[PDB]
């Protein structure tokens, strides 16, 4: 009983799909381009972990150029709006700074204010003062 | 020190495990002092009761809560 | 892969939603065999949930055709124009249950990459940046070494 | 009287804190530009194309401009115009032509 | 009519006379063009905001490329706030009553 | 905020140009604030693949 | 950043762990009956 | 009182207004907003939003995608509870961390169930024989964002 494989062609297929829109010969000759497919997948798995990474860093990016216009770096401001315990992720706050530009200045106005607070009341020396903002609500 | 770790419960990373403060634990806690934080366990309302087991919470403070999150 | 196949960006068919939802499954057809065991699953399923699934569902119209095949599609075609094919082929009964669900649910869109997950009209209320929003205006907006 | 940043651009902002002290509130109605800030429109037009003899070849002497030059002088003033350098205008074979999407998708 | 303009569908070509017209009926004078924001002029690609001023206050602005093009810009814009046709304007009410 | 579709993007991709004065500056701090204005990363709307860039004269 | 003065405020150094962020239900039914409740 | 380079701190010298006039002033600018409100003068809002774990920049009449499955019939109106910013052309409410149920309320239709496209996962190693490919689909659900009221009532 002879058995031989006959529908070898959709098993290339498959493969070839995936290669159509290379350049050279990886396009079409199965052995050439079963290898350049693999790597394709890999380099795109690993690039699914990175682009993260990637999109994290262009917000930051973004969100320094917005804090910088109104004079603030990037640090001061992100962390100052901590303490006033508001967290936004650094991916609203870019939209914020693309697309409102007003509400951003508020947010901006709000971090230099805080941490105005915070040197003033480490120069201050006592425990009397409690800026306004350098209040710490708990959850009710 | 793997061994010490894996038997004191300590297998995953920043979670928190307790223990008694008993000299047999203290031993082996001793030998892996480096590979750990020991924070004591506080109780400012006290050890709970069977209707507060669900309203549990631990604070980073170290200190355990009964009467979490009340409507 | 993204770079291999193609793609779209978020969206609705006609403002689904907006005013009122409407159901965007149009019509679902079955085509099995009263005979072959393939079809096994897709007979029991006609028996009991099919009607009730009907009820559930007033705005689908929905044929069944037992016929002489091997392999039992369901054909769901949308409001969309969009025609999407299944196999029931060798499924259960609370298999193919969940596929009508899912079918039932789905906007009729096609299914690819979405380039990113929302969509707005007018994202910009109260501005959008541009190089000059954040700059001081000078007296007689002359430019920097401009004299008068 | 007190703001953490200048009021010359964008919004004049507020910051309250409400008496409970759970949430933060700001106003930030838009500033407009002032009158005096601003300087009058730039305003330039001149016919001497007209000839009094004929006019309606003074109507065709504006229809007289045209020019020719070879693909490396062009490609220079062009990329003088737009501050680029050379690279860009540059044609592009068949290969890169083909793949371009033909119905790119559109957002808005 | 969601995400679209007005004047995307209205059409109107003379938005500067259509806008004196409306000032008229609100018993407003006349709009002065006003060159705000600029730059590159000397460029291919400047840009110009326009701004348009009734008695010395600001109604309404618009960029462009050409001073031309910002002005019938800023007629737009004005156009669109007295109208109360907005980006800012309340979204549509879709409610049971 | 209302503009037309296509002044509105015009506006916001548009191109500026800063002068900057180098008379007894360090050429590195210079070259800092020039390099940053040049890539256009003082852009909230930067990307790498967008051409915003602006002018810079230096003198 | 910012979980120093997280920690020293007794909040978690993570924002997502135990705050009022987390814990509560994040939806609704529009009549007011309660979702069903989260797998986390 | 001498100069040096060094002995004045390089930075603006700070002055805070006092307590209380910033109590009286705070007290009077949320009147201020909370007219605003009354009156109905605040033209279309937007809202950042905490959830399925994310934060969203929402808007009435808008659209997102939840990448993981939800329980609500298709066409179900949801209020999403966790509100971190409200806001308008002239005016914004900030949470610490979150705004009270009371003053701000936003509703959500569910348009749509459906699943991912198929997102390909291969793991690889040089000469050691060893490929996985697994192919993933992720259940979605499309929300259409409905409507972001706000109420009066702040203090
Ligand atoms: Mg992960
Ligand atoms: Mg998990």
């Amino acid at each position: 009983l002879r058995s031989r494989v006959t529908d070898r062609y959709w098993r290339v297929q498959e493969v070839l799909k995936h290669a159509r829109h290379f350049r050279g010969r990886k396009n079409r000759c199965y052995r050439l381009a079963v290898r350049a497919v693999t790597r394709a997948f890999v380099k795109c798995t690993r690039a699914r972990r990175l682009k993260k990474r990637s999109l994290r860093t262009l917000w930051i990016n973004r969100i320094t150029a917005a804090s910088q216009e109104h004079g603030l770096k990037y640090p001061a401001f992100i962390i100052n709006l901590i303490k006033c315990q508001v967290e936004l992720n650094r991916k609203v706050l870019a939209d914020l700074a693309i697309y409102e530009p007003k509400t951003f200045k508020s947010l901006a106005a709000l971090a230099k204010r805080r941490r105005e607070e915070g040197f003033a009341a480490a120069l201050g020396d006592g425990k009397e003062p409690d800026g306004i903002f350098s209040r710490v609500v708990q959850h009710r | 020190e793997k061994d010490i770790i894996k038997m004191l419960g300590l297998e995953k990373a920043h979670t928190p495990q307790v223990h008694k403060n008993i000299p047999s634990v203290n031993a082996k806690l001793k030998v892996v002092k480096h590979l750990i934080r020991i924070k004591p366990l506080k109780l400012p309302q006290g050890l709970p009761t069977e209707e507060d087991m669900a309203n549990t919470c631990l604070k980073s403070n170290g200190e355990l809560v009964v009467r979490w999150l009340l409507n | 892969t993204a770079r291999g196949t193609a793609s779209r960006f978020l969206t609705s068919v006609l403002h689904n939603g907006l005013g009122r939802y409407v159901q965007q499954l149009q019509r679902l057809s079955f085509s099995l065999s009263r005979d072959a065991p393939s079809s096994r699953g897709a007979r029991e399923f006609v028996e009991r949930e099919v009607t009730d699934f009907a009820r559930r569902n007033p705005g689908v119209v929905i044929y069944v055709n037992p016929r002489p095949c091997c392999v039992p599609r369901v054909v769901a075609e949308y409001l969309n124009g969009a025609v999407r094919e299944e196999s029931i082929h060798c499924k259960s009964v609370e298999e193919i249950a969940a596929l009508v669900q899912k079918l039932a649910d789905q906007s009729g869109l096609d299914v690819i990459r979405i380039r990113k997950p929302f969509h707005t009209d007018s994202p910009s209320i109260q501005g959008q940046w541009h190089p000059f929003t954040n700059k001081p205006t000078t007296l007689g907006g002359l430019r920097p070494r401009e004299v008068q | 009287t007190y703001s953490s940043l200048p009021d010359d651009y964008n919004c004049k902002v507020e910051l309250a804190l409400t008496s409970d002290g759970r949430t933060i509130v700001c106003y930030h109605p838009s500033v407009d530009i002032p009158y005096e800030h601003t300087k009058p429109i730039p305003r330039p037009d001149p016919v001497h194309n007209i000839e009094e003899t004929h006019d309606l070849v003074l109507k065709t002497r504006l229809e007289e401009k045209g020019e020719h030059l070879e693909q490396g002088p062009m490609i220079e003033q062009l990329s003088k115009m737009f501050f680029t350098t050379k690279h860009r205008w540059y044609p592009r074979g068949q290969y890169h032509r083909r793949r371009r999407k033909p119905n790119p998708p559109k957002d808005r | 009519m969601t995400g679209k303009e007005l004047f995307e569908m209205w059409t109107i070509t003379n938005p500067m006379g259509l806008l004196v017209e409306e000032l008229k009926k609100r018993k407003i004078s006349a709009p002065e063009s006003r060159l705000t924001r600029q730059s590159g002029s000397t460029t291919a690609l400047p840009v110009y905001f326009v701004g348009l001023y009734c008695d010395r206050k600001l109604i309404a602005e618009g960029p462009g490329e050409t001073v031309l093009v910002a002005e019938e810009e800023a007629a737009r814009v004005a156009l669109r706030k007295l109208f109360g046709f907005t980006e800012n304007r309340r979204p549509w009410d879709y409610s049971k009553p | 905020s209302s503009f037309s579709k296509a002044p509105q993007q015009w506006a916001t991709f548009a191109r500026v140009w800063y002068l900057l004065d180098g008379k007894m500056q360090p050429p590195g701090k210079l070259a800092a604030m020039a390099s940053v204005k040049l890539q256009g990363l003082h852009k909230p709307v930067y990307h790498q693949l967008s051409d915003c860039g602006d002018h810079v004269v230096i003198m | 950043a910012g979980s120093q003065w997280r920690l020293q405020q007794g909040f978690a150094a993570n924002p997502s762990g135990y705050g009022p962020l987390t814990e509560l239900p994040d939806w609704s039914y529009a009549d007011g009956r309660p979702a069903p409740p989260m797998k986390g | 009182v001498p100069k040096t380079s060094l002995g004045s701190p390089p930075w603006p010298d700070i002055v805070l207004p006092d307590p209380v006039e910033e109590t009286r002033h705070h007290a009077e600018v949320v009147g201020q907003v909370n007219e605003l409100i009354a009156a109905g003068r605040y033209g279309r809002l937007f809202a950042v939003v905490h959830f399925a774990g994310h934060q969203w920049k929402v808007t009435a009449e808008d659209l997102i995608l939840i990448e993981n499955e939800l329980d609500v019939a298709c066409g179900e109106r949801i209020r999403l509870e966790k509100v971190l910013l409200v806001g308008a052309d002239n005016f914004t409410l900030l949470g610490k961390p979150l705004l009270g149920k009371e003053l701000v309320r936003v509703e959500a239709t569910v348009i749509e169930k459906t699943e991912s496209w198929p997102k390909i996962n291969m793991k690889f190693q040089k000469r050691k024989n060893y490929q996985r490919k697994r192919i993933t689909v992720n259940p979605q659900t499309v929300l259409r964002i409905n409507s972001i009221e706000i109420a009066p009532c702040l203090c």
